[PDB]
């Protein structure tokens, strides 16, 4: 059975939705919530709709929800599989955050990408090297994968 | 300490945070614009290294200048001139 922080969480996200962001428990498994993140304005993901897999582990709020970006989307955080490298969702989870904050933790990460962080990937190296060519490659993944998607 | 704001770096508490990260969203954070400087312009605040004719500079809003290095290390834990910290 779901826990009481669960539903509590669940239903204030129903009331109280975050502006910016559509999140929905899945209808056979109430553990998995289903994500849509607004680009955020004067990033090169404004105008997109990103969606997002939200899962919340047995351990749950003692583990991190599970997070990947369903929807395909260039930034030096997000790797070709939709992980995140976010250190919320790992080495610094602490159970005073939720569902909502983790959202808008993603939705900052995507307004200040992190290309600096010690995993090394392409996205980054394109980031620090040529970051005006990187931020238009965003721009055109944008129009393409997450516009008109949802 | 509390939970960091990737945006502008500033720490809050959690329940300080879906609004704090809301308005950090809601606009364009503090920028710069990357100059050269054109003649020497006594010491860098941060590091108190002098600024010279050449140095990779950086110009803020309210138009003071830093090291374009050190107002990066700043900006990495308080988004703000150092000078004007309430714009
Ligand atoms: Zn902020
Ligand atoms: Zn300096
Ligand atoms: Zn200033």
């Amino acid at each position: 059975g779901l826990p009481r922080r669960i539903i509590k969480e669940t239903q204030r996200l129903l009331a109280e939705p975050v502006p910016g962001i559509k999140a929905e428990p899945d209808e056979s498994n109430a553990r998995y919530f289903h994500v849509v993140i607004a680009g955020p304005q004067d990033s090169p993901f404004e105008g997109g709709t990103f969606k997002l897999e939200l899962f919340l582990p047995e351990e749950y709020p003692m583990a991190a929800p599970k997070v990947r970006f369903m929807t395909k989307i260039y930034h030096p955080n997000v790797d070709k599989l939709g992980r995140i490298c976010l250190d919320i969702l790992k080495d610094k989870w602490s159970p005073a955050l939720q569902i909502r904050t983790v959202l808008l933790s993603i939705q900052a990460l995507l307004s200040a990408p992190n290309p600096d962080d010690p995993l090394a990937n392409d996205v980054a190296e394109q980031w620090k090297t040529n970051e005006a060519q990187a931020i238009e490659t965003a721009r055109a993944w944008t129009r393409l994968y997450a516009m008109n998607n949802i | 300490s509390g939970f960091k704001c990737p945006i502008c770096s500033k720490s809050v508490a959690s329940d300080e945070m879906e609004m704090h990260f809301i308005m950090c969203l809601s606009k364009p954070r503090l920028s710069y614009n990357d100059d050269v400087l054109t003649k020497d312009a006594g010491e860098c605040v941060i590091c108190l290294e002098e600024l010279l004719q050449g140095d990779t500079i950086a110009r803020l809003p309210c138009l003071c200048i830093y090291h374009k290095s050190c107002i990066d290390s700043w900006f990495e834990v308080n988004r703000s001139c150092p000078e004007h910290p309430a714009d």
